[PDB]
RNA sequence: AUGAUGUCAUACUUAUCCUGUCCCUUUUUUUUCCA
């Protein structure tokens, strides 16, 4: 709706109606602005196709079910690591478990 | 046609992202792609040629994939005619998807 | 079975294809009437004036287009044509407005062809897609 | 003076002329011998009834797109608004339904025919730029669930009018050009030098007389621009008084008062008519612009101002060239229009520049992230610097994302597509910033309002030709002092700007010349020679020059032309000389067409003409698709010659029907492949003319290259073994990589173009056999040399 | 054939001969 | 079918007849005859290409030639009354129309190489 | 076209090897082709039919 | 008994090399019986 009064006002979406929903919709909104929405709208049957890999390549695809370009991403697992490292103990709970100080290296945050 | 053929070898290189040890038979497979995507006019000239002129195939392998509780058969066919039949493959099924040859419920579609 | 299934899909066909053809006579015939009664519902005060203007400009319009055939082949086809087609030409005769589209913030976020799924393969470190700090 | 002797050669041309034409006529009509029984005519009568009958309904419809045409073309400006009776009314009303009627009665054929071939047909065995959104309802696809005021017009005209910098500066200069004959106006830009003073000049009286007014540019849209914004005043149409003429373009009419031109429209005017007898002024706008065609006009009409008192001569331009100006024309005074609008803050950077294209890349990032409201202008040299340019700004975009706002860099120049180039013409989205990387083209005839800021790299591409050897480089070259100047003055028309040069004060001061090189000096100038030999000027010499060329690339000219054989033993006009001269192209390729009747390859020489015309833009190569573009270029790829190559492009092209989606499709630019095929048609509206019979090489493609020898046997390379070295000079060449044979790498090449980029290089070029060489020229090419 | 008279894979071609002077890897092999 | 399947020829002779039909028509649309195409007298001479200083006076005496003119009829500009350039030109047979024709086809009177064409008109 | 579906047709009717056991396919259909996708589901379409019926 | 002729690959020499084809600024030019 915001697209079709967009041409009736004629003005142009701004990202400011499109970063409340940027990672929501089943594609997902963030396909309509990738790189290659050229030379992927002429991919088609590309479900079936994924599925019938099995019958040529000697693995297995656990994402036999979804294509990352055609569906989005539909999953983000970054709060993860984060409220990982607060349920362990906080760096300094978890650097307490290791060689950390016998380095001597001043502080952790440049590790590499 | 340069559409089509770019979609058919992404998906044939998707084999071998890992660029493993792969071997002598996947090394010529990655140079037939290679220079079929610096030289996308030949490798169409040639596509074109085999699907008018060619009726007797070279041999297929087999072997299987063991999931444990059933097998897999997993067929092996040589380069070249791995890209004349990704392209066809692609070519079938954008058409189809226009023409509309199949219709709703036929369903590992590419709408969900 | 080839030969009688095209058969009968050709003769299926132009049955079809006949019908249809008499209904849009029928259809030409009943805009033969609309045509008909639109020039009578014509037949029957600047209207004296801008009348002696339509056959002011539309005689002298015959006559430019009929010198115009004359001295060249078609130079009615290299006067009229041509004229309404190029684009600084439409920007100086001050033309008005000769589908959605919106920012470029948003563009080119990202890029690439292939699901970053690695074709199956597992082994690789694809879990979060972001660096920690 | 030299002038009458040319006017004289040139009446004598046109009786010639005439007498020629009079004289085929009467051989073609010796030539085609007019040689022009009861059931015999009861036999025939029938069969031209029938081609009557069909003919007559061709006819019959084509007058019922007369009047259909005519309908709705009146009843446009006549209807929507006077106040007008019955009978003209209810004609509205017949035409509008009885012309839908039709339309409707011919779209039921249409209809039925392509509902009835839509149908399943067994097969038999025997032996326009939206794919994004084609790509939007993919997504909506996949993502769905269920289950009076025009005197106000004209007072405001005349309100904005009053307020021009020459609005009370009219009387005093009106009566100044009634004192002396030759006047300089000199006038910088927006003081309404080109659009009040021809109107003045109208209300002066000046066209009555039966006289016109004309008023040459140097460029043809820009013609067009000026034409429209008087006309607007003029509260008339533009066309029928005030006119332009310019190539296939012409907008005059018998009333036409106010004439607007070309400086060659105007020199081709001289084609017609020496003394200029109709036009009372001549008005010659910027003339700074340093053309071949201002140059010449200049010496011509300083000869007529000599010879014709009355005649009125002002010629207005932009910048200081007015002491050369006067001096030529004998000392004119030189009236001071003050035109400037709002103050420009030019800057120096606080040494000299090193990288100026990363120093243009964080200028204009400080200036965009830290600078109020305005518009930006920012000049490179060119296309590939300048999508290098727009490469940065753009990753730059991307890495500080929402940490900036919108950023819409839009590049320019003149050979990338036309709908592109439109872009930068939309006003300003709210919020966002306009950043134009441009060419020096935005320097003269683009005013894009808003901008407030331009950054100038003090630097250009010109043009250098130093006939030593027939080297045009178009090479670097730190821009003029004026260049500058005005790249400063580009800004400022709206409000106060600023305008930055990557060099200092010390270098620009110090370092800067005028004016560039007036290009009577710079440039080739086979044209203009063989121009000035159609009018008859057998010393070309002590002509009448405003900056005379070097000896030497006079020389050189004239034994080119006598080489192709246009200048005889002793170097004047033969026959073909004459009938190539009026042809507006050089003479090598007008000499290939003179080869084509001999050969029989008209039309092939004739598209091919068509198509080095405008060659350089033929073909887009965009970074983004640059695959397709590639395979859809080597689609056409033929064997013999990329010129051959243009042959079938065009043929392909004009077998489509002439359309835009077939370039579009085909990664060829529809601007140069529709100007190729109005100059075509032009050459063949003077192709009865100078003599040429339409005939086809009937697939013969050994008679079009042999033509293309013929035509171009100078420009010729031969292999050595350390490259590719000329046959003449042997200074080595090298193949362009665009070319169709930029591998195949023949032994005896044939090319058009000669430049020394990075690499010493030719363009559009053939293979070519050293034996039509003799064929052909075995008096300037011989045997022991090949 | 047969069709038209009414009407790569180097397996399957014949052998280039041997040259006069047979290249010398020709020879070691 | 059978109206198709017997040629190309005739075929397209059948599309002459509908494009003729629908032609026809489409001028009945546009409101102009009041009966449907009567065929024309073939007994006049549309000769176009004329000059405005050619009246019915001077195209009388060179159609005279060939056959009895019944009239000579220049197609007027009606306030201004100056010749249209073309003409129609009466005969009393059909064998003055081709005598006339066959002769005056793309023929030189006053300086301009004219044309003649049957009368089409239904007028 | 028939020169598709004969080049689709003659493709699945291949000698297939295992070390060293060898055997032509002239019955099924081998899945490992590319386009198998479009063979099966064309099929499959054919027999969606025969289950539904034309009118359905 | 050793000729030059060679489109012969191999062997060999100089503490002989690791030293490589990429892509054009601006822009103007008179026209002729229609049928």
């Amino acid at each position: 709706l915001k697209r079709q009064e967009a041409i009736a006002q004629n003005r142009r979406l701004t990202l400011e109606d499109l970063e409340d929903s940027w990672d929501r919709g089943i594609p997902r909104i963030n396909t309509l602005f990738q790189k290659d929405r050229h030379t992927l709208a002429y991919d088609k049957g590309w479900r079936v196709r994924t599925d019938f890999k099995q019958y040529q390549v000697l693995k297995q695809n656990p994402f036999w079910w979804t294509h990352q370009r055609h569906d989005g991403k539909l999953w983000n697992l970054n709060n993860y690591r984060t409220d990982m490292i607060q349920a362990l103990g906080g760096v300094e709970g978890i650097l307490e478990h290791t060689l950390f100080k016998g380095t001597y290296f001043p502080t952790w945050e440049g590790l590499f | 046609d340069t559409k089509l053929l770019i979609l058919a070898l992404e998906r044939l290189k998707e084999a071998y992202s890992v660029k493993s040890r792969l071997n002598q038979s996947q090394r010529e497979e990655l140079g037939l792609i290679e220079q079929a995507y610096d030289n996308p006019h030949e490798a169409l000239s040639r596509i074109k040629r085999h699907l008018l002129t060619q009726r007797a195939f070279k041999e297929v392998g087999i072997e299987f994939m063991d999931l444990y509780s059933h097998l897999v058969p997993v067929y092996d066919v040589e380069p070249l005619e791995k890209i004349t039949d990704a392209y066809l493959d692609q070519y079938l099924w954008y058409e189809a998807d226009k023409r509309r040859l199949f219709p709703p419920w036929i369903k590992p579609a590419d709408t969900e | 079975a080839d030969r009688k299934a095209r058969e009968a899909v050709e003769m299926r066909a132009q049955v079809e294809r006949k019908m249809a053809q008499k209904e849009k006579e029928k259809h030409e015939e009943k805009l033969r009437e609309m045509a008909q009664k639109a020039r009578e519902r014509r037949a029957g005060d600047g209207e004296a004036r801008e009348r002696d203007e339509i056959r002011h400009d539309r005689r002298k319009e015959r006559q430019h287009d009929r010198n115009l055939s004359r001295a060249a082949p078609d130079k009615r086809s290299k006067l009229q044509r041509n004229e309404n087609r190029d684009i600084s030409e439409v920007i100086a005769l001050g033309v008005p407005n000769p589908e959605v589209q919106y920012d470029q913030r948003l563009f080119n976020q990202s890029k690439g062809m292939d699901s970053g799924f690695a074709g199956g393969e597992d082994e690789i470190y694809n879990v979060y897609d972001q660096a920690w700090r | 003076d030299e002038w009458e002797r040319t006017e004289r050669e040139r009446l004598q041309d046109l009786e010639e002329r005439d007498a020629f034409a009079e004289r085929v006529r009467q051989r073609d009509k010796d030539r085609t011998r007019n040689v022009l029984a009861e059931e015999d005519r009861k036999a025939m009568v029938p069969e031209l009834r029938k081609k009557s009958r069909r003919e007559y309904l061709a006819k019959r419809e084509r007058e019922k797109l007369e009047d259909l045409e005519a309908e709705l073309a009146d009843e446009e400006f006549l209807f929507g608004d006077v106040e007008l009776s019955r009978h003209e009314r209810q004609e509205l009303k017949y035409k509008r339904r009885v012309r839908d009627l039709a339309r409707e009665y011919r779209a039921a054929g249409e209809q039925e025919k392509l509902e009835a071939t839509n149908r399943y047909h067994m097969p038999k065995e025997t032996r326009p730029g939206e794919e994004q959104r084609r790509w939007e309802e993919a997504r909506l696809g996949a993502a769905s669930l269920k289950f009076s005021t025009q005197a106000q017009q004209k007072e405001s005209i005349q309100a904005v009018r009053r307020s021009l910098p020459v609005f009370p500066f009219r009387e005093e200069l009106l009566a100044a050009i009634a004192n002396h004959q030759v006047l300089i106006i000199e006038g910088e830009t927006g003081s309404g030098k080109t659009t009040q003073i021809p109107q003045y000049l109208f209300e002066e009286g000046y066209t009555n007389k039966g006289m016109k007014i004309a008023c040459t540019q140097p460029r043809r849209v820009a013609a067009m621009s000026v034409a429209a914004r008087v006309a607007r005043e003029m509260g008339v149409k533009l066309g029928n008084e005030v006119g332009y003429s310019i190539r296939f373009e012409d907008c005059t009419s018998e009333r036409t008062v106010l004439r607007y031109m070309t400086d060659g429209m105007l020199l081709r005017e001289f084609l017609s008519e020496p003394d200029l007898a109709s036009y009372s002024v001549v008005m010659v706008d910027e003339a700074h612009e340093r053309t071949l065609h201002t140059d010449i006009l200049f010496g011509l009409i300083k000869d007529v101002a000599r010879f014709r008192p009355e005649l009125k001569v002002l010629v207005a331009s932009a910048t200081m060239d007015t002491a050369r100006f006067s001096t030529f024309f004998d000392d004119a005074p030189v009236f001071r229009i003050p035109g400037r609008r709002f103050p420009v803050d030019i800057f120096y950077t606080k040494a000299p520049e090193a990288d100026y294209l990363e120093a243009c890349v964080v200028s204009v990032l400080q200036i965009h992230v830290t600078q109020p409201p305005g518009d930006i202008l920012v000049f490179l040299t060119g296309q590939e610097e300048i999508e290098a340019a727009c490469e940065m700004l753009q990753d730059r975009c991307r890495r500080l994302g929402s940490k900036i706002r919108e950023l819409l860099v839009l590049p320019i120049y003149a050979n990338l597509p036309s709908d592109m180039q439109a872009r930068i013409f939309q006003p300003t989205p709210p919020g966002a910033r306009k950043v134009v990387v441009a060419t020096n083209i935005a320097e003269t005839s683009l005013t894009i309002e808003g901008i407030i800021y331009v950054l100038d790299p003090g630097f250009c591409k010109q043009k250098s030709y130093n006939p030593r050897t027939g080297m045009e480089s178009l090479t670097v070259t730190p821009c003029s002092k004026a260049s500058a100047n005005q790249r400063a003055g580009r800004a400022g028309r709206v409000a106060a700007g600023k305008c930055f040069r990557l060099y200092t004060a010390w270098a620009y001061q110090h370092e800067l010349e005028e004016t560039t090189v007036p290009e009577i000096q710079r440039t080739s100038l086979g044209n203009v020679v063989l121009l000035l030999k159609s009018l008859g000027i057998h010393d070309l010499m002590h002509f009448d020059f405003l900056d005379p060329p070097p000896y030497e690339t006079l020389l050189l000219a004239l034994e080119q032309l006598y080489a192709l054989g246009a200048l005889n033993h002793l170097g004047e006009l033969t026959t073909s000389g004459r009938k190539m001269a009026e042809l507006p192209v050089d003479p090598m390729l007008s000499k290939m067409i003179l080869a084509s009747e001999k050969y029989s390859c008209s039309e092939e020489i004739l598209t091919v003409a068509a198509m080095l015309s405008v060659n350089n833009s033929i073909f887009y190569r965009p970074k983004d698709k640059v695959v397709h573009a590639d395979n859809a270029r080597v689609n056409f790829f033929l064997p013999g010659g990329d010129h051959l190559v243009l042959l079938n492009v065009y043929t392909q092209w004009a077998e489509s029907g002439y359309s835009s989606q077939w370039c579009y499709e085909n990664f060829v630019q529809f601007r140069s492949m529709r100007r190729a095929r109005d100059v075509r048609e032009q050459l063949e509206g003077l192709l009865e003319r100078v003599e040429v019979g339409l005939s086809s090489c009937q697939g013969d493609y050994i008679r079009v290259r042999k033509a293309i020898t013929a035509g171009y046997f100078y420009h010729t390379a031969r292999l050595t073994r350390s490259g590719y070295r000329t046959v003449k000079q042997q200074q080595t060449v090298f193949i362009h990589p665009n070319s169709s044979l930029f591998e195949q790498q023949p032994r005896w090449l044939l090319y058009h173009e000669l430049v020394l980029t990075t690499k010493e290089f030719m363009r559009q070029v053939l293979e070519i056999e050293s034996s039509w060489l003799l064929e052909v020229a075995p008096h300037y090419y011989k045997a022991k040399e090949l | 054939f047969l069709l038209d008279k009414a009407a790569p894979n180097p397996e399957t071609k014949p052998a280039r001969p041997d040259p006069i002077d047979m290249d010398e890897d020709e020879l070691e092999m | 079918d059978d109206f198709k399947g017997r040629s190309a020829e005739e075929v397209e002779e059948i599309k002459a007849e509908k494009e003729a039909k629908t032609q026809a028509i489409l001028l009945e649309m546009v409101g102009d005859l009041p009966d449907a195409d009567i065929k024309p007298p073939e007994n006049v001479l549309f000769v176009c290409k004329l000059n405005p200083v050619t009246t019915d006076e001077d195209l009388e005496i060179i159609f005279s030639r060939f056959g009895p003119i019944r009239s000579c009829e220049v197609i007027r500009d009606w306030k201004t009354g100056e010749s249209l350039c073309y003409a129609f030109i009466e005969f009393e047979k059909e064998e003055d129309c081709e005598k006339a024709f066959f002769k005056m086809d793309n023929v030189l009177i006053d300086d301009r190489r004219i044309h003649v064409d049957f009368s089409q008109s239904v007028a | 076209d028939h020169n598709i579906a004969d080049y689709m047709t003659a493709k699945n009717n291949v000698v297939i090897n295992y070390k060293d056991m060898n055997h032509t396919n002239s019955y099924g259909i081998i899945r490992g082709l590319q386009f198998a996708s479009f063979i099966v589901q064309y099929y499959g379409l054919v027999m969606d039919l025969l289950v539904l019926g034309l009118h359905r």
